[PDB]
RNA sequence: GGUUGCGGCCAUAUCUACCAGAAAGCACCGUUUCCCGUCCGAUCAACUGUAGUUAAGCUGGUAAGAGCCUGACCGAGUAGUGUAGUGGGUGACCAUACGCGAAACUCAGGUGCUGCAAUCU
RNA sequence: GAAGACAUUGUCAGGUGGGGAGUUUGGCUGGGGCGGCACAUCUGUUAAACGAUAACGCAGAUGUCCUAAGGGGGGCUCAUGGAGAACAGAAAUCUCCAGUAGAACAAAAGGGUAAAAGCCCCCUUGAUUUUGAUUUUCAGUGUGAAUACAAACCAUGAAAGUGUGGCCUAUCGAUCCUUUAGUCCCUCGGAAUUUGAGGCUAGAGGUGCCAGAAAAGUUACCACAGGGAUAACUGGCUUGUGGCAGUCAAGCGUUCAUAGCGACAUUGCUUUUUGAUUCUUCGAUGUCGGCUCUUCCUAUCAUACCGAAGCAGAAUUCGGUAA
RNA sequence: UUGACAUUGUGAAGAGACAUAGUUUC
RNA sequence: GUGAUUUCUGCCCAGUGCUCUGAAUGUCAAAGUGAAGAAAUUCAACCAAGCGCGGGUAAACGGCGGGAGUAACUAUGACU
RNA sequence: GUCGAAUUUGGGUAUAGGGGCGAAAGACUAAUCGAACCAUCUAGUAGCUGGUUCCUGCCGAAGUUUCCCUCAGGAUAGCAGAAGCUCGUAUCAGUUUUAUGAGGUAAAGCGAAUGAUUAGAGGUUCCGGGGUCGAAAUGACCUUGACCUAUUCUCAAACUUUAAAUAUGUAAGAAGUCCUUGUUACUUAAUUGAACGUGGACAUUUGAAUGAAGAGCUUUUAGUGGGCCAUUUUUGGUAAGCAGAACUGGCGAUGCGGGAUGAACCGAACGUAGAGUUAAGGUGCCGGAAUACACGCUCAUCAGACACCACAAAAGGUGUUAG
RNA sequence: CACGGACCAAGGAGUCUAACGUCUAUGCGAGUGUUUGGGUGUAAAACCCAUACGCGUAAUGAAAGUGAACGUAGGUUGGGGCCUCGCAAGAGGUGCACAAUCGACCGAUCCUGAUGUCUUCGGAUGGAUUUGAGUAAGAGCAUAGCUGUUGGGACCCGAAAG
């Protein structure tokens, strides 16, 4: 079971894998699912926007500090100095983040 | 269970179907295991003549 | 079992040549070589260090090195189908000048001369060799000579 | 065979780096300590059940071992290594081989 | 031409027995203070070149000499061998065809050639 | 009533434990097994005058031994023999002559060697340090062993030089792991110091089935995949052995080789002996003997007819035609 | 099977140490 | 284990086993003890059963010799 | 066989698979037992055995190398296909010639070394032993030994001075030859050398033959890794249709003509066909083709009749032939 | 005188997938790859797309680390093609790819150790029979196919067993 010069491999291929094999044949289906969602979820959700006012943030590690990316949420800090309280600020499509 | 132990039959044919290469050879071959003694000077003795044809292009 | 060491099987190679035993004579230190030489190459049974391996006994190669003690020659040695390229450390005692370019040098130099000779007096040289040609007519007297008949001689024992 | 027990020879340390006087004498290995990565995969991987778990060599040949001299330069205290040939027995005690003695009595 | 010092090829130079060798050289040879080495100044070391000698070394010549070297249609185109046949022969083996080709033997001839340098009736 | 912080039980630790479990239990091979090692090697031969080349071919050898038996230098000449000298003899120690090696050089054998490579003495550690190239085995991998240089440091010798172990051709060992030597060099990943640990370079500890598993038997209670690559049985080649028959004729036979026989030799034949081989058959061609029954061979035991005789007769022996 | 630890508490006498007051351990 | 009756059931405990009011300063685990160390750890002493030592045991498993010589022919060998 | 009990036997009931039950056979446990039956893990693994599905065209093998718990298997190299690619009178060669090496086989040799071996002859002993003379003798004489000298017959895979044939290394030019004189840290006493150069001079008879459906080069991958046979060389074996090597050629993989038949011998290698001519082998008839020509020999109451090949020997004949 | 096969129909054996080597075709090219996802739709299609990510554009060390021009990106020899002269044969010029050879550049190893210094840090510079899957005017990325490779029931059918 060795001969020529090939690479050497390494295919995982030794325990009853045929049981675990996910076909993704429903990749449209669930696009489709996935729009009828949110067309949904907008109806429903009356005027407001499908999603949360998100915070700058500079990314963590050497690696990608240079980039600056969306937080979680605000900060207690954060909400403070732009003049309101948490509580009130998670109604008004704001996140916020005590962590 | 003996069998044959070892034998040449037909080994030539088979070394000139493709059929026994002359040794090929080179203008310049390796200096491979030249005395390296020599071959520092060598070195620079050639690094010299260069520059002094170089130069007779000034 | 077999046996199959390096100087194996070479009683009579490096042996010595009758009544030729000893010291070898001091002209095979005084000789001189310049790579690019052709040497033939045989051992001095006498002479164990440096020794070529009894595959290169009787073989011809060229000087690729000069050291100070040896010269290093590379020999062609063919194994399967091909030839591959061998680089041998011996000691001049082992090595001689190859004549086997004698007949070149010596022809060259000389096929330079007829063809000044020819050149300058006005052409017509001819100087490649020819192979033996057959014979030429020619008339044989029989003055002094007349023919001996001979015929085959009856069966006899002597014993 | 018998080797003396000093041996003028080269030294390899920066501030000698020349044949000085060096001390001869015989290395034995060294004791085996636990906590060598070695030892330490080892007894884990002995623990629990499934018996020996690791091969045990038993066709053994050799009836002699290559000898190993430490050499030691009395100047720059620095030490070599230097294998002997195999032989069976070994001393580096004195007694040198003597001229043309009768055999005693 | 001789001779010596250094040599190359390493018996045509070696071996055995005789004899001849001028001149120079070399040699044998005298000595034991000194360096030096020995059981022993025999070897080895030094000193003299004086006191002595061609006896030996050395060199050359002799010999139906031993050896060695060279040559030959001397043996022999023999032995052996590459290639050929639906050749012979129970076989063992052997002839033939196209080629290559010995060794011993026999006889004849020979017995160092020569480089560098110094020296010599 | 007994018993009593001991028994018991729980958890680790040592002993014991074929009652039980799981597994293993070499190879080449004129079948296999016992043996031997042709399994890693060396010398000479086989080997067919380059190289290569096989058999459980032939004669041997290797798992060591050496601080000198390694290195350098000087001196010297060995085996043997002859002729000589008190005790002294075949052999003691002293001398001269001859001596091509007829000796010696760890070891097998072959090669090599004479102002040496042998013997005696003097000085020594080059048997050291660094890292490449090369030759054999070859895949032009590894390992062993070896060659010639480079860069050090030394040994010896007045010096040229020689010396990188043993005059040359054999004398040996991966990965993992341990251990030591090396520099004081890298890492221990939040930062440091120090122990500890881990890396890098080079060695040792060993695999001899020697390119390198950790390994006991039994099965006739047996089982499977195969094999006519392989034994036992018919048959085939062979015919040593077995059996049978000749040639020569020294002898035997009172005398007389051959009436009948026949030594030393030597030519054969046979295929109801036994071996040797391994072609066919292991997805079957059912052993030995006997019984029954046919047919065939002749190297004829009897019966027909003969030739010989050491055939008087009777009896017998040898031979021919004869199955 | 054998030891240690845990289940494990209370007295008394005797040994055992800070090194001939009793905390502690057999 | 042996295998009705009758009769008998010998010698051997060195080995393998089994077994014991034996001995003991040889070996020997975890815990506990001590020493060193900054600690991880290293070393030491003590130390259970067992082992080793000593005893028993065959209707336990089993075992139960070899070489020379020697009596008035030879042979044989009570005897050595 | 036993038949009044260790008897036979219904039903109920218990014991369940490394388990039971066993007056013990490895017996019996639902036709299942040296470990039941059912399902699943499971399409268990298989270096082993079997099979593997259309046509035509082109090319076309191996049974060898090395390593492997390797010997019915792999890996490695070789042999094979495919794809091409860079170039092209170019370079190429299972050949010869010429020149120059290597070799220790055949033969030879043994009045040459080593080792064997037959015979005498002449020598030599203060010295190997007997014996005559003797007081002995290092006395004399015979005697037989060894040794020596010159001779003599015979031998060697592991003997050899000599030494083939076949086979074998290298060379036969432009990458050549000559003149001038630059570079360096190597090397020389030395601008000496060594190596690499600049500039200059000579073209296809430019440096033998023959051939060349060109030459070079790269990747990748199949099958194979049991081989067997013949001439010659050749080992073991009495021998073998036996076992083992060498070089070539074949068979295997291949039909066709011949050898009646037959893997391998002889001839000859294959597209579909016509005409012609041949090979090896044949031509009385079978059967295409002279019962052709020519000189001899042979007569067998078991003639002989074509290589491989299907067998015959010593010996003997007053058969006949020629010498 | 080895095995299978009495006969006939029908079924009946190199597959698909993950990751790969070589070759080839195609797109783009120092880049390349829209399809996790978003947008959109005549709705599993076709059409469109932001941020990342992957491979490539750098190597070498065990590592800390350092990191590719002396020079027309070098010299020499061969080199198709082109250019110049010539009527032609030829001569010269230039010479990509490719080949051979000698150098230079980067990392590792070893040596050298300048100007300097929180006097032990610093490591310039010039070197060496050492060494790398490197540099030296990029060749890759993607899709697809035949052949080949490993894991999978793995061409199909087959154990004794566990
Ligand atoms: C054989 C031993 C050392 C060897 C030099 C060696 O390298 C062995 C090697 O480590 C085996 C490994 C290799 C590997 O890559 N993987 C493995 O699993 C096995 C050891 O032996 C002894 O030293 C003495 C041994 C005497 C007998 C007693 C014990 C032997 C132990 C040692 C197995
Ligand atoms: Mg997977
Ligand atoms: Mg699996
Ligand atoms: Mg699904
Ligand atoms: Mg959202
Ligand atoms: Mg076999
Ligand atoms: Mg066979
Ligand atoms: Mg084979
Ligand atoms: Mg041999
Ligand atoms: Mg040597
Ligand atoms: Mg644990
Ligand atoms: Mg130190
Ligand atoms: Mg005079
Ligand atoms: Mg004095
Ligand atoms: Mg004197
Ligand atoms: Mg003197
Ligand atoms: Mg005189
Ligand atoms: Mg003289
Ligand atoms: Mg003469
Ligand atoms: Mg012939
Ligand atoms: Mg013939
Ligand atoms: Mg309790
Ligand atoms: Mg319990
Ligand atoms: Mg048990
Ligand atoms: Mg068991
Ligand atoms: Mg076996
Ligand atoms: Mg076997
Ligand atoms: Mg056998
Ligand atoms: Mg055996
Ligand atoms: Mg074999
Ligand atoms: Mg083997
Ligand atoms: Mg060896
Ligand atoms: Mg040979
Ligand atoms: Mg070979
Ligand atoms: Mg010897
Ligand atoms: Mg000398
Ligand atoms: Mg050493
Ligand atoms: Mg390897
Ligand atoms: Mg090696
Ligand atoms: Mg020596
Ligand atoms: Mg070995
Ligand atoms: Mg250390
Ligand atoms: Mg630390
Ligand atoms: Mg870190
Ligand atoms: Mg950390
Ligand atoms: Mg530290
Ligand atoms: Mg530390
Ligand atoms: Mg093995
Ligand atoms: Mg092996
Ligand atoms: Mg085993
Ligand atoms: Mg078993
Ligand atoms: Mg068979
Ligand atoms: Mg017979
Ligand atoms: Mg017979
Ligand atoms: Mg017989
Ligand atoms: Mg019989
Ligand atoms: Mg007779
Ligand atoms: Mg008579
Ligand atoms: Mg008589
Ligand atoms: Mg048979
Ligand atoms: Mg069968
Ligand atoms: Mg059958
Ligand atoms: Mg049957
Ligand atoms: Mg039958
Ligand atoms: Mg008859
Ligand atoms: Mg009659
Ligand atoms: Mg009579
Ligand atoms: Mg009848
Ligand atoms: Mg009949
Ligand atoms: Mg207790
Ligand atoms: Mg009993
Ligand atoms: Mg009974
Ligand atoms: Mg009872
Ligand atoms: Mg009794
Ligand atoms: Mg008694
Ligand atoms: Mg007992
Ligand atoms: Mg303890
Ligand atoms: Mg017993
Ligand atoms: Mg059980
Ligand atoms: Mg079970
Ligand atoms: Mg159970
Ligand atoms: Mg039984
Ligand atoms: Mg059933
Ligand atoms: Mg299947
Ligand atoms: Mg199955
Ligand atoms: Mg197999
Ligand atoms: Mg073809
Ligand atoms: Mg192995
Ligand atoms: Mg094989
Ligand atoms: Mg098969
Ligand atoms: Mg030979
Ligand atoms: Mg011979
Ligand atoms: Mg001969
Ligand atoms: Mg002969
Ligand atoms: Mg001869
Ligand atoms: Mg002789
Ligand atoms: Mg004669
Ligand atoms: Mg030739
Ligand atoms: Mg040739
Ligand atoms: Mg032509
Ligand atoms: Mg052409
Ligand atoms: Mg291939
Ligand atoms: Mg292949
Ligand atoms: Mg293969
Ligand atoms: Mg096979
Ligand atoms: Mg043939
Ligand atoms: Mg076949
Ligand atoms: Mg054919
Ligand atoms: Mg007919
Ligand atoms: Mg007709
Ligand atoms: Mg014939
Ligand atoms: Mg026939
Ligand atoms: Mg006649
Ligand atoms: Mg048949
Ligand atoms: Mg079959
Ligand atoms: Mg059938
Ligand atoms: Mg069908
Ligand atoms: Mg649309
Ligand atoms: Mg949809
Ligand atoms: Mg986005
Ligand atoms: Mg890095
Ligand atoms: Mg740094
Ligand atoms: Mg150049
Ligand atoms: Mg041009
Ligand atoms: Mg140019
Ligand atoms: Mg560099
Ligand atoms: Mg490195
Ligand atoms: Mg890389
Ligand atoms: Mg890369
Ligand atoms: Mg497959
Ligand atoms: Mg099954
Ligand atoms: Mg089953
Ligand atoms: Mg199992």
């Amino acid at each position: 079971a060795i001969s020529k010069n090939l690479p050497i491999l390494k295919n995982h291929f030794r325990k009853h894998w045929q049981e675990r094999v996910k076909v993704h044949f429903d990749q449209a289906g669930k696009k489709v699912s996935r729009r009828n969602a949110r067309a949904t979820r907008a109806a429903k959700i009356a005027p407001r926007p499908l999603d949360l006012l998100r915070p700058v943030v500079r990314a963590p590690t050497v690696k990608y500090n240079r980039k600056v990316r969306a937080g979680r949420g605000f900060t207690l800090a954060e909400v403070k100095a732009a003049g309101l309280t948490a509580a009130y600020a998670r109604t008004i499509g704001i996140a916020v983040d005590h962590r | 269970a003996k069998s044959k132990n070892h034998t040449a039959h037909n080994q030539t044919r088979k070394a000139h179907r493709n059929g026994i290469k002359k040794p090929k050879t080179y203008k310049y071959p390796s200096l491979k295991g030249v005395d390296p003694k020599f071959r520092r000077n060598h070195k620079h003795a050639l690094h010299g003549t260069a520059k002094a044809l170089a130069a007779a292009k000034k | 079992g077999k046996s199959h060491g390096y100087r194996s099987r070479t009683r009579y190679m490096f042996q010595r040549d009758f009544r030729k035993h000893g010291a070898v004579h001091l002209s095979t230190y005084l000789k001189v070589y310049k790579v690019g030489d052709i040497v033939d190459i045989k051992a001095n049974g006498s002479i164990q260090k440096g020794m070529p391996h009894k595959f290169y006994q009787g073989k011809t190669g060229v000087v690729y090195n000069v050291t100070k003690s040896s010269v290093g020659v590379i020999i062609n040695k063919m194994v399967g189908n091909r030839y591959l390229e061998k680089r041998l450390n011996l000691r001049v005692e082992h090595i001689k000048h190859s004549k086997c370019r004698q007949e070149f040098l010596e022809r060259v130099k000389a096929n330079a001369a007829k063809r000044a000779e020819a050149k300058a007096q006005g052409v017509a040289v001819q100087l490649k060799r020819q192979p033996a040609q057959p014979r030429e007519s020619r008339i044989v007297s029989t003055e002094g000579n007349v023919p001996q008949t001979l015929a085959p001689v009856p069966y006899e024992t002597f014993i | 065979v018998n080797v003396p027990k000093t041996r003028k020879t080269y030294c390899k340390g920066k501030t000698c780096r020349k044949h000085t006087q060096h001390k001869v004498t015989q290395y034995k290995a060294g004791k085996a300590s636990l906590f060598a990565q070695g030892k330490r995969r080892y007894d884990r991987k002995q623990s629990g059940f499934g018996g020996q778990t690791k091969p045990v060599f038993h066709k053994k040949a050799k009836t002699t071992k290559k000898v190993v001299l430490r050499l030691e330069c009395v100047k720059c205290k620095t030490r070599a290594q230097l294998t002997l040939k195999r032989c069976k027995h070994f001393e580096l005690g004195g007694e040198k081989k003597q001229k043309g003695q009768a055999l005693q009595f």
